[PDB]
């Protein structure tokens, strides 16, 4: 379960992204297409080069998805329940897939967050991902 | 690497397997178990309940092909990833199949026999198969990029 | 989350595996060990070969611990915490494990079960081993 | 496998790595991250905080020892099994290390390439670290039995 330090360590973080969510959404994509290249299969009819717009724009979801879930922290399976909806009953992505994006998650916001990226934050992160990620995958089956 | 022991209890188990039938019941069963993967087979028919996909004639064919290329690789424990090739680029470059499925396949498989033969399925016997399932699913995803 | 004919088929299934439960947790944990020697690194105190009565002591504690999560399907958690907390906090078994361990259950029952184990049943008892692996991994961080 | 350009990227970043400093880093964080890996350290003293774990001599001295053979390990990128396989036998007969920990801490190794090196870190050349730890754990698994 995400502690009330969790919650705190991930709120200030990811407060810290702020504006720049859609390019740490892209980037965290980018990384995960180029670090496990299985991952491509889900999006072969996205153009995936380097600076497309699909995948700025898909980052830009998907990092605005996660400020949704920080801010609703303690009730992600309420405030996510159309992104599980659409995973588990259309998208169906193989859940092993979650822990590869949430790695490059991390390794993104590592990257761009050189004072907040302490261990105790990056526990929480992870957790956090997980969480997410859980939350997203709830209604496969 | 399986060893001369588990070489023969998996070519002796082959010897009994129903390819066409097998195929069919681990094909049905890895869309009933692991529903997500339905999304391969969108144009298959009927897929509403665990009785409609394992009766679905489209799946049954499916899995009897799937099987059929499986225990073709049998002949070919030593070099999987040679005997796998054509099918892994053609799985990621045109049926754009995530690898996990393969996997997920494989251990129904294994569930597959188990029920099958009960208790000539032993535990040796299935450590041998999950050799020979990590074999095949590593050799299939190979020419991913 | 379990549905209504998950429970139903988790404890038909269970129910029929009766008396033979013991035997059916220590053969489980030898189709692991064989199957997935790395499995053997949490048991370096114990003799694993066939027949150990080490392993079949263990076997016993699993499936009365399975016993009881399905006795309890519905208040899961609260059954398990002691053994949540020992293998978070003692035991320390990297979660990985634990679907290693589910799928030689699974195939275990398989193996022992010709007519209860359909489709159906395989599935609700695989997200039956799931959710129990869930709960004895919740409190690791 | 890696491409030669991997090579080059990998062995440029390592040369500007303190790896006693990295490796401390790394083993802590492990064991922050993921607790459970504290397991093979209660000789170790104290544990009990973030804090503690991270400024632990204890802690730091194994992560320069891991670190450093890690390092090595990086003249012999051609033959990780062969310069693994001697470690490899005595973390699965003596220190009965699960392989999963060699792909936790290859995870907070890029972790910690990333929050060291920021922008430096990027995509492609995260790409190459992670198939060069994916290869060091496999090597350091390959003679479990
Ligand atoms: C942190 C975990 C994830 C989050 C927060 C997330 C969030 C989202 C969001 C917000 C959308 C767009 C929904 C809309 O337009 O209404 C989306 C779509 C999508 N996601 Fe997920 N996602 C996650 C994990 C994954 C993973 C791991 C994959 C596959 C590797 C994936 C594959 C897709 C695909 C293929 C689409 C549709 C893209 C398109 O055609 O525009 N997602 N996701
Ligand atoms: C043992 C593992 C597998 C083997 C040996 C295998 C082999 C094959 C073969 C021989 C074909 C027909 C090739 C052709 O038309 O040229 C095929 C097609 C296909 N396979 Fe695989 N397969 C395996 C697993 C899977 C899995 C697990 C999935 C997805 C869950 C999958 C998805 C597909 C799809 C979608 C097609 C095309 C079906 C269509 O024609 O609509 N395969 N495979
Ligand atoms: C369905 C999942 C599991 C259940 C229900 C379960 C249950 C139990 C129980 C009931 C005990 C005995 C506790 C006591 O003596 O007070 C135990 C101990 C233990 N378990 Fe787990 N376990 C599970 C998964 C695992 C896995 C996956 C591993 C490692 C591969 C593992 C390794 C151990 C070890 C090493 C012990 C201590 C045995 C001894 O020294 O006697 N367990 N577990
Ligand atoms: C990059 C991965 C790793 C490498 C290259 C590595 C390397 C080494 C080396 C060189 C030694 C000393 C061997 C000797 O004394 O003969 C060692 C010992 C040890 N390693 Fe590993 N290691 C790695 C990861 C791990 C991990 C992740 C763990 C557990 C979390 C671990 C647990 C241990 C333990 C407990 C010892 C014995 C320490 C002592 O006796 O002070 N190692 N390792």
């Amino acid at each position: 379960v995400l502690s009330p330090a969790d919650k705190t360590n991930v709120k200030a973080a990811w407060g810290k992204v702020g504006a720049h969510a859609g390019e740490y959404g892209a980037e965290a994509l980018e990384r995960m297409f180029l670090s496990f290249p299985t991952t491509k299969t889900y999006f072969p009819h996205f153009d995936l080069s380097h600076g497309s717009a699909q995948v700025k724009g898909h980052g830009k979801k998907v990092a605005d998805a996660l400020t949704n879930a920080v801010a609703h922290v303690d009730d992600m399976p309420n405030a996510l329940s159309a992104l599980s909806d659409l995973h588990a009953h259309k998208l169906r992505v193989d859940p092993v897939n979650f822990k590869l994006l949430s790695h490059c998650l991390l390794v993104t916001l590592a990257a761009h967050l050189p004072a907040e990226f302490t261990p105790a934050v990056h526990a929480s992160l992870d957790k956090f991902l997980a969480s997410v990620s859980t939350v997203l995958t709830s209604k496969y089956r | 690497h399986l060893t001369p022991e588990e070489k023969s209890a998996v070519t002796a188990l082959w010897g009994k397997v129903n390819v066409d039938e097998v195929g069919g019941e681990a094909l049905g069963r890895l869309l009933v178990v692991y529903p997500w993967t339905q999304r391969f087979f969108e144009s298959f028919g009927d897929l509403s309940t665990p009785d409609a996909v394992m009766g679905n004639p489209k799946v049954k064919a499916h899995g009897k092909k799937v099987l059929g290329a499986f225990s073709d690789g049998l002949a070919h424990l030593d070099n999987l990833k040679g005997t796998f090739a054509t099918l892994s680029e053609l799985h990621c470059d045109k049926l754009h199949v995530d690898p996990e499925n393969f996997r997920l396949l494989g251990n129904v498989l294994v569930c597959v026999l188990a029920h099958h033969f009960g208790k000539e399925f032993t535990p040796p016997v299935q450590a041998a198969y999950q050799k020979v399932v990590a074999g095949v699913a590593n050799a299939l995803a190979h020419k991913y990029h």
